[PDB]
């Protein structure tokens, strides 16, 4: 029995958990998403690997999914396991306003969710899921919000942040190409759309190899909304 | 509600009226009150009818899962433990009385009392709101070693009898008689039961 | 591939690196440990199980030694393999009758039983902790609609109907055979199926070595025939 | 449920799993804090400067109550469980006290907390070390270490995370009465000990200061940086 | 009592080795196509039969969920009973709890989810079946395919099982948006075709759709109609 | 790798053979039994100036007439100190009376070899306590000191030595002790014992010392006593 | 090697080595013989002493009025196992208002000790007890072992080089029915103090002695208790 | 090995811990019955280890009811739990039944018990064979044999333990099937003296037990008398 253990709740020789380590590798492996924290709006860009087949886009989105009236989250690697995270959270979310009626904060939100996924990290035995995620949200406290949370249950926020396939080539263009506070929804649109074309290899960018959407504020209430195919043709073809 | 049970060599007989009533208005002015156990073990329903439904389809369930495990007929004494078990373990839920009777190899003709959640074997074990109407005429009519035809007419005139008095009672008297060959079900309709004394 | 194997494949019911179960596949292996060969066939009138019966010992008491198992009123059973788990699937098997006619009212369909206890095979064929029930159990019921009814479960929890079968060491010939027959199409049917498991046996049974199940529609109730009644059919088959 | 024994003895005495912690500790942001004469403060090291980065979100110095704070490092996700369950039993005590915790009360529950996943079915360690920092109802400064292994101390300026030897190096020389006479030189004494192990010092590692009878205090960049001038 | 550690772990390399493993099994099942046409859904998959003692007609793969939902799979047959009951399970729930058909990309959110809970829980092995889902509601086709991992990609048309990968390049050259249901089924069982092996008869080859009216299977006689001209 | 239950070749767990080598890295604490009462000293082992000396405290309360000294995982003694102190007091509420230290040692003497992997209906304890206690005190039976270990063998001592250099400062306890000692000789042999065994100078700060005598309660020398009584060095 | 990791995994030569390793810890153990004559239970323990300033520690417990036991392996096992007894014979001389038959008593440990000894992950009580008791039948002596195998005997001895007090046992069983007290613990004495190095004597510390028979609940008699019973030797 | 647990199939189909468990039967001391016209007979090589033992120590036979006997073998203390399992299955069916359990019935049970540990890692087999015994007016005499597989056969000669097939071979020179049980006793008795190994392993008691017409199906040890009349002639049978 003690021979069929595999102990994924351990640490090494040199501290480092083995499962949250490796489920890094795998969302390492997943496709590319990025958001961009600004004053006007916020918007997520995903790459798709439901690139092209057979397939039949029956859904809005692939990696976008809606939490609450007012927040929206990007997965990223395991599909499944970004499934279950998905239903927690709205099932978090909607505790929280049947128990204090209101909308829950994003900080509140993550931290609930991050709870989780460090408590399958520690003990239990379970592997750790695998699943990063990017989220939005306003908040009447704060303002727009970028958080990042990945398999260990570590969170933070940020301004503008690109977790999956080439993370790294990502956030350095952010690095290079982001003005703090003073990118516009759709600067920030132009830029996400340079780091996604110098960090995808597959080499022409088209409208069908990522998806975006968009959360902004509308007449008191947010609006969380997806680009249309014709917009990304037009952001694309203003790209070049 | 007036069932009843005697015991003769070959098997048993096991009458019973057909009337199931609603307070002062009748429900089912004719209802089946014995319902098998097993090929020859009947038990004779009585009280809530629900509850002694209930009763007669658990007891059958064990008194099947027993029956094959053995691969051999169950003896009544075994079912009248099952249904005096259940009978027993739920007795302030369920208002039931069942009179299960029936035949095996081992011992013949039974006819177990199970009421209140007991076990008592008995000659003749009459039992229902009607049964307190007959005592008379079955113990000034019973005489051990009764041939079968005796028991049928004997438990036909009895619970006409009960009928007669009773409000509780009355349609037509099912009878059974169980032996080694098999069951022998039987129907009295209200045209043939005899007649008694009637003012 | 080609037998390849890494990790705990070869312990557990874990997929080895080609998508094999290397457990149901040696619980196959152990169907053998028994040593023996059972058949049923089932032809317009009736299904018949035939089976052999090793009692070597002589101190055996001949009436136990028995691989027939009335599963209810009107379905018959033939295990083979392993000994004491065919005894357990028969006393699981019981209590599915015992449950199906308590709860639904009427008597348990054979495809309804056999798929049952297949659903209770897979069970082990899936968690880590307990092995798969090497022994694989044949059934044979008359229902009123589709007639005479033969269903074989095994340790892979499958099953399926069945115009002939066999089960144990001589599996291959015995099907072998039944094929040679059935493609030269059933009354007598016990006939084929002594005729069957003699020849890929080749011993000329006695009619103490085997044992007789017959469920007809004229006689729902499962029934098994005696050596009188089995010396009936053999000798009118050694006089033709 | 998982109750395989994690935490098991090994061929010497040890506790495997307790030095694989205290080693991802040692890989932790570096932390310090000291006691001074009416006042605390704390200090985490730049953790991840990351210009994209929100300051807010990825601080290490929470607060556990009025009179309760506490850096910590290492596993951040671990201390953002054993900082809510403090939060919970600071609250549950003055439920069924009505006086707010000693710093005594709190930070020998969390000592407590952690032995105990030290010593329990199918759970690790906690890779936390937290220099729980607050005032006694009478006022007094506290400042209590708490590593993974639970044993707790009281300290009068010690400091945890990577590096650790170095900077306690540093407190042990220049932990002095003159040193902590007054607020500036408290907070420069604890800026003066990480910079030998912070980047750039200047605006990276900002601190958090508790004053006596005042709420959790914290900076304020351009006044770490003005201390950054002051001592670089 | 039962394992309770998981026993698919992230490899070294990060990929679910488990899941790697069960595709491999999925992908040497028993060849399964799927397409969908204007107006409804075709399901047909091989049957894989040995000898012909067997009662074809006793059991078949392609069982439907309610009145408007179907099952083929590839792979593993009892695996795929559990999912079978757990659907049926599902879709009534939700028929209790709402009064209302149960909508498939629903249906195939929660059976995925089930699906997944066995990549992760204790001490049980990932399934090795992947679902073809067609279902037809709001006037609308639908086809889901679900994979060990859990997860489920809406389709137009799709192959899985033994040679998935030749089906589905098959199906690239093959497939029109505004396919009607007859000629579907035709380009399917043609999809098999291409590598059956056999001599495919209205025996060893399956056939369900999906449309307006409800799913439900393919007498052999019609499948075998639709056997001719071919 | 094995169980925790695992019975090695020669017939022990090897948890608690394991367990009684941890302890062997713990700070040396002796204390001595007298029919005057019973002393405790323990070394400190300060690691640094940074550190409070009150902090580390081996020489801890059981009740008002039972003193505990400990040494090895300090952290794991702390689920024994509070499970003596719920005991104790239950006895007091229970029988309304003061408990013997022979019942306080064997009651938290049951929390040893309590341990296992399978059983767990809580997430009970995975290991043998790496804590070796030495519950001193007085009750009517008068002064007794008895030790314990991992291995949940609580016996009865006159004076004992545990710990990092409980061997040579043993042999110092069977080379000194006496039955007839008077209480201040005993504080005296003992931190004469450990002045032996330290590594670090002696002084009033790396140590405590308490004892418990017939009509005093509990109670733990301060820096001036301690002073005081290592003048005599 | 990888068959002695467990209690539940067989050998090829069909034996549980843990159960065998847990009785070398019985074998270990401090050297405790029992006896019995027509009318007493006798017991006799060396307590062994680790350190000269340390007290030996206690070998006898108290069970019940009439039934006493003489542990020797793994104490904290012995003292739950002693706790259970203890539990038991209260139970019944609440519910049945009689003290429990001894032979009940240890079988009641047969069936508790048996459990683990087939339970992944357990361990077998590495304490072999002697048990001694009278009840209605006359006096009992029991041996019991990590095996959860219980014995009924004339006279046994366990602990540490009990060989020797087990073959002094065969030299003199024979006369152990008619022997009064005072000579039956003379016996018991002497083959206790045949297993001790040579140069080692019985003392008053080392020894302790619960007798138990007709007309005397258990009593167990310590370091100046012995005195009357420690006395010649020779 | 692919034998560490009996969950575990080698690549042949043999779950080695069942027959490793047989194999610890196999090394313990033989016992055997014969079912009779008229009831069941048990004998027990009961090696005795020690001279300190008193005359009683070890019995292995029980009694799991007033109409069912067992005798057992191997790792004695399974062999005891199987004791409190067949009683408390006795118990549990003349409270649900209201009768003696059929001995058919009551191996069935025990049976399944058994079997129930040889599917998981989680436990290991019963490494203990055992025979039931028992007498009714209704059914007479029936003798099963499980073993740690868990399979149930109904013997009219049985013999388990080490030396089962010189037993065997004994047994079969008898017509079982036409003596009574006072005249089994003897011959069950010669087979306890000729299969055991005497300079191996000396020193055993004989231990026998019946039941039957004599005992009105009551199981209940052999009368001293019997058992000394029957040793004397069995031990004249050697010679």
């Amino acid at each position: 029995s003690r021979r069929y253990d595999s102990r994924t709740t351990i640490f090494s020789p040199e501290g480092r958990l083995y499962q949250v380590e490796y489920a890094m590798e795998a969302i390492g492996h997943a496709g590319t998403c990025l958001g961009i924290l600004a004053n006007d709006g916020v918007l997520l860009a995903a790459e798709r690997r439901n690139i092209h087949k057979l397939l039949d886009e029956v859904f809005f989105s692939e990696k976008i999914y809606k939490l609450n009236e007012d927040m929206a989250c990007s997965v990223a690697g395991i599909t499944s396991d970004a499934n279950v995270l998905t239903n927690e959270l709205r099932l978090i979310a909607q505790r929280y306003l049947l128990q204090y009626q209101e909308p829950i904060p994003c900080e509140q939100l993550v931290t609930a969710l991050c709870d989780i996924k460090q408590a399958y990290t520690q003990f239990g035995g379970k592997r750790p899921f695998g699943v990063s995620l990017l989220y939005i949200g306003w908040d009447k406290h704060y303002g727009f919000q970028l958080y990042q949370s990945d398999p260990s249950g570590n969170y933070g926020g940020w301004k503008a942040t690109c977790i999956g396939n080439n993370s790294a080539a990502a956030v350095s263009m952010l690095k290079q190409d982001y003005k703090e506070g003073e990118m516009t929804l759709k600067s920030a649109l132009a830029l996400a759309i340079k780091v996604l074309n110098k960090t995808m290899d597959v080499s022409k960018l088209s409208a069908e190899k990522v998806e975006i959407a968009t959360l902004t504020r509308e007449n008191g209430k947010t609006v969380i909304r997806v680009l249309k195919q014709k917009e990304v043709e037009q952001l694309i073809k203003k790209h070049e | 509600t007036t069932i009843m049970a005697v015991e003769f060599d070959g098997g048993v007989v096991m009458g019973s009226d057909s009337r199931v009533s609603a307070g002062e208005a009748v429900v089912n002015r004719v209802f089946d009150k014995l319902s098998p156990l097993h090929e020859r073990i009947y038990c004779a329903l009585s009280g809530s009818a629900a509850d002694a439904q209930a009763v007669a389809d658990m007891a059958a369930y064990q008194l099947e899962l027993h029956g094959i495990e053995l691969e051999e007929p169950p003896l009544v004494l075994a079912a009248a433990n099952v249904v005096r078990n259940i009978s027993y373990k739920y007795r302030e839920d369920l208002s039931a009385h069942l009179m299960v009777a029936g035949w095996d190899q081992r011992e013949g003709g039974q006819v177990y009392g199970t009421l209140g959640g007991m076990l008592t074997r008995q000659p003749f074990a009459i039992g229902g709101s009607g049964s307190t109407f007959i005592y008379g005429y079955v113990d000034a009519a019973y005489k051990p070693g009764m041939s079968p035809e005796e028991c049928r007419r004997f438990t036909t005139d009895a619970i006409a009898l009960a009928m007669s008095r009773d409000g509780s009672s009355g349609g037509v008297i099912y009878l059974v008689t169980i032996t080694a060959a098999g069951v022998d079900h039987r129907v009295i309709l209200g045209n043939e039961l005899p007649k008694f004394y009637d003012e | 591939s080609r037998g390849s194997s890494a990790g705990f494949d070869r312990h557990i019911t874990i997929f080895s690196p080609e998508g094999r179960l290397y457990q149901v596949e040696y619980a196959f292996k152990a169907i053998n440990q028994g040593g023996l060969t059972s058949v049923a066939v089932r032809g317009k009138d009736c299904a018949v199980i035939v089976t052999q019966k090793k009692v070597p010992d002589k101190l055996l008491d001949s009436s136990t030694v028995t691989h027939l198992f009335k599963i209810t009123e009107n379905i018959g059973c033939v295990m083979t393999g392993m000994t004491a788990d065919s005894r357990s699937q028969v006393q699981r098997a019981r209590y599915e009758a015992a449950n199906w006619k308590y709860k639904y009212g009427y008597e348990i369909p054979v495809d309804m039983l056999c798929k049952r206890i297949a659903d209770i095979s897979q069970v082990y064929t899936q968690n880590a902790e307990m092995r798969p029930l090497g022994c694989c159990m044949i059934l044979i019921g008359i229902d009123e609609e589709q007639g005479p009814q033969v269903y074989k479960c095994d340790p892979a929890g499958y099953y399926c109907g069945f115009k002939a079968t066999a089960a144990g060491v001589k599996q291959t010939e015995s099907t072998s055979f039944l094929e040679k027959k059935v493609k030269k199409k059933f009354e007598q049917t016990v006939e084929t199926a002594i005729t069957c498991l003699s020849t890929v046996l080749s011993i000329d049974f006695k009619p103490s070595e085997i044992e007789v199940g017959v469920v007809t529609v004229e006689n729902p109730k499962f029934r098994i025939l005696t050596e009188a009644e089995i010396d009936a059919h053999l000798v009118a088959l050694a006089e033709r | 449920s998982y109750d395989r024994a994690i935490t098991v003895f090994s061929p010497d005495g040890h506790l495997f799993q307790v030095e694989y912690a205290q080693e991802a500790v040692k890989k932790g942001s570096t932390a310090v804090g000291v006691r001074g004469r009416d006042i605390v403060v704390l200090g985490v090291e730049k953790k991840s400067v990351a210009k994209l980065q929100d300051e807010r979100t990825v601080r290490k110095i929470c607060a556990l109550d009025d009179n309760v704070c506490m850096a910590f490092a290492g596993l951040t996700a671990d201390a953002r469980i054993v900082i809510n369950r403090a939060r919970v039993e600071c609250q549950s005590h003055r439920l069924t006290v009505e006086d707010p915790v000693t710093v005594e009360y709190i930070t020998r529950y969390i000592a407590s907390l952690k032995q105990r996943y030290t010593q329990s079915n199918g759970r690790r360690p906690f890779g936390i070390s937290a220099l729980i920092v607050g005032f006694d109802f009478d006022g007094t400064p506290r400042l209590y270490q708490t590593d993974p292994s639970g044993t707790y101390h009281a300290w009068k300026a010690n400091a945890i995370g990577r590096g650790a030897k170095s900077v306690r190096e540093f407190l042990e020389k220049n932990y002095t009465d003159e040193a902590i006479e007054t607020d500036d030189l408290t907070i420069k004494l604890v800026i003066k000990a990480l910079l030998e192990v912070v980047q750039s010092g200047g605006k990276n590692i900002e601190l958090a200061v508790m004053r006596r009878d005042q709420s959790l205090k914290i900076l304020n960049p351009e006044e770490i940086e003005k201390y950054v001038a002051e001592i670089e | 009592r039962g394992y309770s550690f998981s026993l698919t772990t992230f490899s070294p390399s990060g990929k679910l080795v488990q899941i790697e493993y069960a595709l491999a099994a999925v992908a040497g099942g028993a060849p399964s196509v799927g397409i969908k046409a204007a107006n409804g859904v075709v399901l047909a998959t091989e049957k894989k039969q040995k000898s012909i003692l067997y009662d074809e007609r006793s059991v078949h793969k392609v069982e439907p969920i309610t009145k408007h939902i179907g099952l083929v799979y590839s792979g593993m047959g009892p695996d795929y009973r559990v999912l079978v009951h757990r659907a049926r399970k599902l879709a009534q729930q939700y028929y209790l709890v709402y009064q209302e058909p149960i909508p498939t990309a629903q249906l195939v959110q929660r059976v995925a989810s089930v699906m997944q809970e066995y990549t992760q829980s204790g001490g049980v092995r990932p399934f090795g079946v992947s679902l073809l889902i067609c279902g037809w509601n709001e006037g609308r086709p639908y086809l889901f395919q679900s994979d060990p991992s859990g997860a489920y990609f809406a389709w137009k048309a799709t192959a899985m099982g033994k040679n998935y990968v030749n089906g589905k390049t098959f199906l690239e050259k093959r497939y029109n948006e505004d396919l009607e249901l007859e000629d579907a089924i035709h380009t399917a069982i043609l999809t098999l075709k291409e590598s059956f092996e056999g001599q495919m008869t209205e025996d060893n080859i399956e056939v369900g759709i999906c449309n307006e009216a409800g799913f439900r299977r393919l007498t052999p006689t019609e499948v075998k109609d639709y056997l001719a001209a071919i | 790798d094995r169980g925790v239950n695992t019975f090695s070749p020669e017939g022990r767990l090897f948890q608690v053979e394991y367990a009684i080598e941890a302890i062997k890295l713990g700070s040396t604490a002796i204390g001595i039994q007298t029919s005057e009462g019973v002393c405790l000293a323990v070394e400190k082992r300060i690691t640094s100036p940074l550190m409070e000396p009150s902090s580390i405290e081996k020489i801890v309360e059981i009740d008002a007439h039972i003193g505990c000294a400990m040494s090895g995982l300090i952290a794991d003694a702390k689920t024994l100190i509070d499970k003596a102190r719920v005991e104790t007091q239950n006895h007091w509420f229970t029988y309304n009376e003061t408990m013997t230290v022979e019942s306080v040692t064997q009651a938290v003497s049951n929390l040893a070899l309590q341990f296992g992997e399978e059983d767990a209906d809580p997430g009970a304890m995975s290991r043998p306590f790496g804590v070796a206690l030495l519950f001193g005190g007085v009750d009517e039976k008068g002064p007794q000191l008895f030790h314990m270990d991992p291995s949940g063998t609580f016996v009865q001592c006159d004076a004992r030595a545990i710990g990092s250099a409980s061997e040579g400062a043993q042999s110092s306890l069977q080379e000194v002790y006496h039955k007839s000692m008077t209480l201040k000789e005993a504080i005296k042999s003992s931190l004469i014992i450990l002045k032996q065994v330290m590594e670090e100078k002696l002084n009033a700060t790396n140590i405590e010392l308490a004892t418990v005598q017939p009509g005093q309660n509990f109670h733990m020398f301060t820096k001036e006593e301690l002073e005081e009584v290592i003048k005599d060095i | 090697n990888q068959y002695d990791n467990d209690v539940t995994v067989w050998s090829p030569q069909g034996r549980i080595h843990q159960i065998e390793y847990a009785m070398e810890a019985v074998k270990q153990g401090s050297a405790t013989v029992g006896l019995k004559s027509k009318t007493h239970a006798v017991l006799v323990a060396l307590k062994r002493a680790q350190s000269e300033l340390a007290a030996h520690q206690k070998k006898i417990l108290h069970v019940d009025n009439h039934i006493g036991i003489s542990i020797a392996g793994l104490t904290a096992d012995a003292r739950l196992l002693c706790n259970f007894m203890r539990q038991e014979c209260l139970d019944s001389r609440f519910v049945f208002d009689r003290p429990l038959p001894v032979s009940r008593l240890v079988s009641l440990i047969g069936s508790k000790t048996q459990i683990p000894t087939q339970r992944y992950g357990r361990r077998p009580y590495g304490v072999g007890l002697l048990i001694a008791g009278y009840d209605d039948m006359g006096p009992h002596i029991f041996q019991t072992c990590p095996s959860a195998n219980y014995f009924d005997c004339r006279a046994m001895s366990i602990g540490a080089r009990s060989q020797s007090a087990r073959t002094y046992l065969e030299r003199h069983m024979s006369e152990f029915m008619e022997c009064n007290l005072n000579e039956l613990v003379k016996h018991g004495l002497r083959a206790l103090r045949e297993t001790l190095p040579a140069e080692q004597d019985l003392t008053t510390k080392n020894v302790s002695i619960g007798i138990v028979g007709k007309d005397l609940e258990f009593t167990i008699y310590d370091d100046d208790d012995v005195s009357p019973f420690l006395e010649g030797l020779e | 090995g692919y034998d560490l647990s009996a969950s575990t199939f080698s690549p042949d189909g043999r779950v080695f811990q069942v027959e490793y468990a047989m194999k610890a039967v196999e090394n313990s001391s033989t016992a055997i019955g014969i079912r009779c016209k008229d009831g069941v007979v048990f004998g027990v090589e009961k090696l005795v280890l020690s001279k300190l033992y008193e005359e009683g120590s070890n019995k292995r036979l029980f009694n799991v009811d007033r109409h069912v006997g067992m005798a057992v073998a191997g790792l004695l203390a399974d062999a005891r739990s199987l004791a409190d399992i067949a009683r408390e299955e006795a118990s549990n069916f003349r409270s649900n039944f209201g009768y003696n359990i059929p001995l058919k019935h009551l191996a069935d049970r025990v049976a399944m018990y058994v079997h129930a540990y040889t599917l998981y890692s989680a436990v290991r087999p019963f490494g203990c064979s055992f025979m039931l015994g028992s007498y009714s007016v209704n059914d007479g005499a029936q003798l099963y044999m499980i073993d740690p597989s868990g399979v149930s056969y109904g013997y009219w000669g049985c013999a388990i333990g080490k030396a089962r097939q010189a037993a065997k071979t004994e047994i079969e020179k008898l017509q079982m099937k036409e003596m009574t049980c006072r005249d089994i006793v003897k011959e069950v008795a010669k087979i306890i003296y000729i299969v055991h190994d005497e300079v191996k392993d000396k020193a055993f008691e004989l231990e026998l037990s019946w039941v039957g017409e004599l005992t009105n199906g009551r199981h209940e040890i052999v009368p001293k008398d019997i058992r000394e009349e029957a040793e004397k002639y069995a031990k004249e049978s050697l010679k």
